[PDB]
């Protein structure tokens, strides 16, 4: 997944040239350089006479991206005896395959035709240069006395070739033994010695080859390709050959013992005419030292969903098993008429992860059918099924498909930067382009949040610049990165992160960080690449609750990474990447609230207090009655608090106490219910934590029954919490009081009286009321002015009746008036008439008459009232005595409350007393 | 339901729900009641019946021509497949099934190619066909009255390692070592376009001689890549059973294995016949795969007939199974049955019928069920055989759409396999509501016009377009009696500024914070407002005859009027229904005593 796709380097040839055909790496391990090698099977070379005999050329890497030639021959065809050629370099293809090791570049021809010894002829042996160091040969393998196509006349070999790690030759060769084909395998070291240029068909002793078969196995192209691995543990790599053509055109492979060349095992196509074998690799995929097995049918034609056959091109991968066996998974292509599998490369470890990867390629795919190449990971169960990359050619026909993709090389390193790079031919355009692998690096980040769980109260934090203090917590975040390469000694991380992103879509914000940045910060880190995870933190606060809304959504912290490439990249411009799988952005979330636990429900403490405003209060009267309450919560807080007071029968609930302003101004209301009667009022929803409360009720108590001493009442405090719903039951009590404030009055008609009487004379005795002087009326009144009522009472008047031995006052009659009874202690009416300085005369100074009076109940305000019609007696004031004397005529009366009818209550007697007078003078003065 | 439960909106996700689902956008809708819901469920509501959408799938028929009864008549005239052309139309995740008659016409115009591997093993095979074509003509003409015969032959690439390239007069004499003469290498020629003269074939086949090739492969693959794409040439007809006879007697080249001889361009469908009649890019363009010859086959209507001998019969049997339309049949050395062979060759071919789906968008798919010979039914096949030509079949094709493509006009055809007679599907997809044109779009019920009706953005989009939660100074616009104070005072709950008041069994309240109540009023005397007023929000309202705050005080005359006529007497000032005596001496209720 980490191939750099941006600004490869490009090589190109001659046109038409069939250039990037054939591709390899050349490590010379005398030099500190690297090339590539490119092959143009259709490059005419400077050979006498010679038309598109081909070459291959070494192109450089460093700052110049030049290509040259390798001189592997400068020679024209050979002469059999004066003008008849021995061979035939035209048309020859060579550079068609291409093989390089250490030093030693083996280039070979497919189409070189020969001649022969026995006769004027002309067949397509085949041939191939070893260039190894400065010495220059030919091998020819199959450039022998089998005459023609009954044996190795139509080899062409040099079809493809290997290299094995025993530095032995694997070559193949189609069209020997009527084209069943032939692989043939000499060593290096005996190519290089038993060179002799005047002999053509040079024998190898140390040769392994196979040999011809039955007539069945007629057109079966055994060695269309090759590849080498061990495939039965002897240490030696063994040959892997591809028949595409074989078991009536099925198509197989044959895997053949690389000691004594004996056949170990054949794997078998499915569908006809898939050719399968077209391209076969051999590597080790899953982790195993046993080398798996791929191979391509690039014409394979799968069932759609439809039920129609359509070419996409298929690859077997068979994982190798310690008993020998295999087990085989199928890989499809992705695109139709694509040819899918027509190349496979391994690429070594393009990660550095721990197991090799492979490439392969579909020369036809894409858009404008430029190329595309897939490359897939090993993991250690398998293949990766889903390729992690794509590469697709930047090049449109010429006169031919790109074919981008057709050939590739991997597991070479030409930075040596840890990452093996690669090579892509597109011949169709001449060119081959080459891929370098990227830096991988892992980074590993860490996110913590202190506290996890959050009570909104905790307060601790203080706001810069102002003595606020907001509740806070402390979020710290870590990343930790390394690489298996050369990679630069620090890394500058761009990272960034924002409090509850999943709720800042346009709703208001929640949290701040310490400096208000729009909950948002972002810093660099300039990590040095190690074990390190180098935390850091900052604290977060959040903002006052009338600012914000949501209680109930977790503040969900965001943060993300990047990496600086720019600065990460080497002096050649190639940028690191990061892993595939590592996510660059992770998130957190705390649980913010106050919830009363998990069961949802707060447990409370319930209490009240309460004092009376009526100390005491008096029966016979409505009274107001006021109770002053304080209520509490000393637990959690409670849902739906109430204030509840249950009331007797002889009082009513009147309301609460508005007007105080030191009290709460409760909403209550008054309810009755199966007998029971009682006060409700309104707390609030909830009554929190701890809070505490104080307020007024009033009740009105309609006391004026008799029996009862004292009013009662009950006061609790409740709520819907499912705990500690109620509180404990206060009762409280205002004791009964007997108050009868009884006064006495009276009043005189008229005030005074002016001497001598107008129109009055004296007689011997009275008959009609003129005859004894003016009238004068006197009242009393026996009046309560407190509510309780009193069931008796008695009333008493004194009356000056004579002084001097003579009548001051004369009465006539009496008059009552409310319920009383009177009697008077002196005949009323004796005679029975027809009905200086003023001094004092009283019973004190004169003889006393005195009414005495019952009285029965009575209540506040209510009164009753004693009437009394009197005279004026005349002679004692015209006697001769009184002739100079000026009086004032007094009375005076008493009362007492003798019983009550609230005999349950202490009662006391009351009592008291009150005078009335009338002013007797001279209007004419007489002679003193 | 569904429709109700899914509680979508917009009309375009309710249709997207199911099938069934339908939509109301009326006006005047009634309120509490999804407007996403089957049919029944909204006319329930009594929504408009023009102002439901519920759109329905269909398949219509456009022509519907019957099926020929015989082969011979106007060429355009002959319908083998009906209906002819079909429009359905069906909604983001329904189906519908629609059904599909062909039969195979009698007496159809025939056109036979005759192509013929010339390897030096036909030579008597080339001897024994140079009656066929009279011969040919004389059997077919109890099957076909509008016979055409062709000819074209095939031997492999000319290039080495398959053709003799020395002595270097072997190229212009193949057989030169063996002491006789035979054409040079050639890879194909057309010889003879299809023509009704029966009797030039046999002229034409007369100037033919075989040629050599080194290796068994023939290439004749090659030659039917353009015997399939050189149509014009080749003279096929439009309206015929196009037959392609391959004789061969010996396996076959493919592709790939052009490589051999420094072929690597890949074969493609372009015809390259030269006007010399000889293929003119054998020598530079690989072989043809079996995928390309299949395309091919497909796209010209070819029926291609394998007549291979009894060595290699087996190899094109395993061959002719890839390939859809192909047969095989055992040809002798000398070829002397080929008669026969084409003819049983023909019967077998046109004893069949399957089904191609040619241009089916991804978003489709279909399944058929197969009405067969004696009326007999056949679930899942798309295909028939064991007909007897002349009779008919007919297939049960139903379709199902996922989700909604992004345009509702595509179109695809359904074809039998060498037939051009086929039924062309034009589709559409009712994604959208009708009333999604000229009514929802915009409604100042809404943000003031800025709201389809509704979609507007945050400041709006809380609720109906007029609720704001971007800001949340809150939900709860005023529900509290002032600035920072509790929620409806605590009495109840609030949405977008309104308070839901709880109700009471002692008691209700009201107002925009709940701040009044009918229940919260003094009581005096016993009783509330003492008898003599009504609550409301916590003070009383007391009558005429009564006032002060508890109704305490009444403001009547008539308790304080005295026998004399005068309100206490003249003796004092009457207050809520006494009279205050000033005057000394004077008692009573109006001083009157």
């Amino acid at each position: 997944f980490n191939l750099d796709v941006d600004s490869p380097a490009e090589y190109s040839g001659p046109e038409g040239s069939y250039f990037g055909f054939a591709v390899d790496f050349f490590v010379p391990s005398a030099s500190s350089r690297m090339f590539l090698l490119v092959g143009a099977p259709k490059a005419n070379t400077t050979q006498p006479g010679i038309v598109e005999g081909g070459q291959v050329l070494k192109c450089d890497w460093s700052s110049t991206r030049r290509c040259q030639p390798i001189e592997f021959d400068a020679t024209g065809n050979r002469d059999y005896a004066k003008d008849d050629p021995l061979e035939f370099k035209s048309h020859q293809w060579f550079g068609a395959s291409v093989r390089s090791k250490q030093d030693k570049i083996l280039a070979c021809a497919p189409l070189y035709h020969w001649r022969t010894e026995m006769k004027q002829e002309r067949e397509p042996v085949g041939t191939c240069f070893l260039q190894d160091g400065t010495k220059t040969v030919e091998y020819a393998p199959c450039r022998s006395q089998d005459i023609d196509a009954d044996g190795q006349g139509f080899c062409q070999g040099g079809f493809s070739i290997d290299f094995t790690k025993a530095d032995r030759v694997l070559l193949g060769g189609p069209g020997s033994f009527y084209w069943q084909g032939q692989l043939i395998s000499d060593q290096v070291a005996e190519i290089v010695s038993k060179y002799d240029p005047n002999v053509y068909s040079i024998k190898y002793n140390n040769q392994l080859a196979t040999r011809t078969a039955q007539a069945i196995f007629d057109d079966s192209y055994l060695g269309y390709s090759v590849a080498v691995g061990d495939f039965n543990g002897d240490g030696i790599d063994d040959f892997v050959s591809g028949v595409p053509r074989a078991a009536r055109t099925l198509g197989m492979v044959y895997i053949y013992d690389g000691k004594n060349m004996s056949s170990l095992y054949n794997f078998t196509g499915e569908q006809m005419a898939a050719y399968f074998g077209f391209s076969v690799a051999a590597t080790d995929i899953n982790g195993d030292d046993y080398a798996d097995v791929f191979i391509g049918a690039p014409l394979f034609m799968d069932r759609g969903s439809d039920g129609k056959l359509q070419e996409v091109g298929q690859v077997s991968v068979s994982l190798q098993r310690a008993s020998g066996d295999f087990q085989t998974t199928k890989l499809n292509g992705f695109e139709v008429f694509a040819r899918f599998g027509s190349a496979i490369a391994p690429l070594g470890d393009l990660d550095q992860d721990g197991f090799n990867d492979i490439a392969i390629a579909a020369p036809y795919g894409g858009e404008d059918k430029k190329g595309i190449v897939y490359i897939f990971n090993g993991r250690s169960t398998g293949l990766n099924a889903v390729p992690s990359q794509i590469l697709e050619g930047q090049w449109a026909a010429r006169s031919m498909p790109p074919s981008f993709g057709y050939s590739m090389k991997g597991a070479t390193d030409i930075d040596k930067n840890g990452y093996p790079d690669l090579i892509v031919g597109a011949f169709g355009v001449d060119r081959a382009i080459l891929y370098r692998a990227r830096p991988v690096i892992t980074v590993n980040a860490g996110l913590e949040v202190y506290p996890s769980i959050l009570n909104q109260d905790n307060k601790t934090c203080s706001l810069p610049g102002t003595a606020l203090k907001v509740s806070c917590f402390n979020v710290r975040f870590c990343l930790k990165a390394d690489g298996k390469g050369v990679l630069p000694r620090k890394l500058n991380f761009q990272v960034e992160l924002l409090l509850d992103k999943l709720k800042q879509k346009g709703a208001i914000r929640r949290a701040l960080f310490l400096y208000s940045r729009s909950p948002s910060h972002s810093k660099n880190m300039t990590i040095s690449r190690g074990g390190l995870m180098q935390c850091e933190e900052l604290i977060a606060y959040l903002r006052d609750e009338s600012e914000f809304r949501d209680k109930l959504t977790p503040i969900t912290i965001f943060m993300e990474y990047r990496l600086d490439y720019r600065t990460a990249a080497d002096t050649t411009g190639l940028q690191p990447i990061l892993n595939q799988f590592t996510p660059a952005n992770i998130s957190r979330q705390a649980h913010i609230l106050l919830d009363c636990g998990e069961d949802n429900v707060c447990k409370p403490k319930l209490e009240v207090s309460v004092d009376s405003d009526q100390k005491k209060i008096y029966i016979g009267d409505d009274n107001p009655l006021t109770l002053i309450v304080k209520a509490q919560n000393q637990g959690e807080g409670a849902y739906e608090a109430e204030l509840i007071v249950s009331i007797p029968l002889q009082a009513d609930f009147i309301g609460v106490v508005r007007n105080n302003e030191a009290l709460a101004r409760l909403s209550c209301a008054f309810k009755t219910e199966n007998q029971t009667r009682q006060v409700v009022c309104d707390l609030g929803n909830p009554m929190k934590a701890g809070t505490q409360l104080l307020a007024g009720l009033r009740f009105s108590v309609h006391q004026q029954s008799e029996m009862d001493t004292s009013v009662k009442f009950d006061l609790q405090i409740q709520s819907s919490n499912l705990f500690d719903k109620v509180s404990p039951v206060v009762s409280h009590k205002v004791d009964l009081a007997v108050l009868a404030a009884v006064e006495i009055r009276g009043v005189s008609s008229p005030d005074h009286v002016f001497l001598p009487i107008p129109n009055w004379e004296h007689k011997e005795n009275p008959e009609t009321e003129e005859d004894v002087g003016p009238v004068v009326q006197h009242i009393y009144e026996l009046r309560n002015n407190g509510p309780s009522s009193f069931s008796k009472a008695m009333l008493h008047l004194q009356w000056p009746y004579k002084y001097n031995n003579n009548t001051l006052l004369y009465i006539l009659h009496y008059d009552i008036d409310g319920p009383m009874n009177c009697t008077s202690d002196m005949e009323i009416n004796p005679l029975r008439i027809k009905i200086g300085d003023i001094h004092t005369l009283g019973c004190g100074v004169a003889q006393c008459l005195k009414i005495v009076c019952q009285v029965g109940r009575l209540d506040r305000g209510k009164s009753a009232i004693l009437y009394v019609k009197s005279l004026l007696w005349t002679e004692t004031f015209m006697n001769k005595e009184n002739q100079n004397h000026s009086y004032s005529l007094k009375s005076s009366a008493s009362f007492n409350v003798i019983e009550f009818p609230y005999k349950n209550l202490p009662i006391e007697d009351i009592t008291n007393s009150t005078l009335v007078t009338t002013n007797v003078t001279w209007g004419i003065q007489p002679a003193p | 339901n569904i429709c109700t439960t899914r509680g979508v909106s917009s009309c375009q996700q309710c249709l997207a729900v199911s099938p069934m689902c339908a939509w109301c956008s009326d006006e005047a809708l009634p309120l509490g009641s999804p407007r996403c819901d089957l049919k029944e469920n909204l006319l329930k509501d009594n929504c408009a019946p023009e102002s439901i959408e519920f759109p329905v799938s269909e398949a219509r028929v456009l022509e519907d021509r019957p099926l020929s009864d015989k082969g011979s008549g106007d060429s355009s005239q002959v319908t083998q497949v009906s209906p002819q052309r079909i429009a359905l139309r069906l909604r983001p995740d329904d189906s519908k099934n629609f059904s599909i008659q062909v039969r195979q016409v009698e007496d159809y115009p025939v056109d036979i190619y005759y192509l013929m591997d010339l390897s030096y093993s036909m030579k008597d095979d080339l001897w024994s066909i140079q009656n066929l074509g009279t011969k040919l003509a004389t059997q077919m003409r109890k099957l076909t009255s509008n016979l055409r015969i062709g000819f074209g032959a095939f031997v492999d690439k000319p290039v080495s390692p398959y053709m003799y390239i020395s002595p270097p007069e072997a190229l212009e004499n193949p057989c030169y070592d063996m002491k006789t003469t035979c054409l040079p290498m050639f890879g194909y020629k057309h010889v003879l376009t299809l023509t009704d003269q029966v009797t030039r074939f046999n002229e034409e086949v007369k100037k033919q001689s075989v040629s050599r090739n080194r290796d068994a492969p023939e290439g004749g693959f090659d030659a039917i890549m353009q015997a399939t794409v050189c149509d014009e040439k080749i003279g096929w007809r439009n309206d015929a059973s196009h037959l392609l006879v391959f004789t061969t007697d010996a396996k076959t080249h493919i592709a790939l294995d052009g490589r051999l001889a420094g072929i690597v361009q890949p074969n493609d469908g372009q015809c390259h016949v030269g006007s010399d009649n000889h293929y003119s890019a054998s020598t530079t363009m690989d072989y043809p795969s079996l995928g390309l010859m299949t395309e091919k086959l497909s796209q010209k209507n070819i029926n291609l007939i394998f007549a291979v001998t009894e060595n290699v019969v087996n190899l094109y049997q395993n061959y002719s199974e890839l390939i859809p339309g192909t047969t095989v049949g055992v040809l002798s050395m000398d070829s002397s049955n080929v008669l026969q062979l084409i003819v049983d060759a023909y019967g077998k071919i046109r004893s069949k019928v399957e089904l191609e789906v040619r241009d089916l968008p991804e978003e489709l798919s279909l399944s058929f069920n197969a009405t067969c010979l004696n009326n007999e039914v056949i679930p899942g096949l798309k295909s028939c055989m064991g007909l007897k030509i002349g009779d008919t079949v007919s297939f049960s094709i139903e379709a199902k759409v996922r989700g909604c493509p992004q345009e509702k006009e595509k179109s695809f055809t359904i074809k039998p396999v060498g037939f051009k007679d086929s039924l062309i599907v034009q589709v559409t997809f009712d994604c959208d509501c009708a009333c999604q044109a000229q009514a929802e779009p915009n409604s100042h019920r809404c943000n003031n016009g800025n709201g389809t009706f509704c979609r507007c953005g945050p400041g709006w989009l809380g609720s109906q377009c007029e609720c704001s939660e971007e800001d949340y100074r809150s939900q709860q616009d005023e529900c509290s009696p002032r600035e920072g104070q509790p929620v409806c005072s605590q009495r109840g709950e609030c949405l977008c500024g309104q308070c839901v008041c709880h109700s009471s069994d002692f008691g209700k309240i009201t107002g925009k914070y709940c701040e009044c109540d009918d229940f919260s009023c003094v009581r005096y005397k016993g009783e509330m407002c003492s008898g003599h007023g009504q609550c409301s929000c916590g003070d009383c309202l007391c009558d005429s005859d009564w006032t002060g705050y508890y109704c305490n005080c009444t403001t009547r005359t008539d308790t304080c009027m005295s026998s004399n006529g005068l309100l206490c007497s003249g003796r004092g000032k009457c207050e809520c229904g006494s009279c205050v005596c000033i005057q000394p001496g004077s008692y009573g209720d109006t001083c009157e005593k």
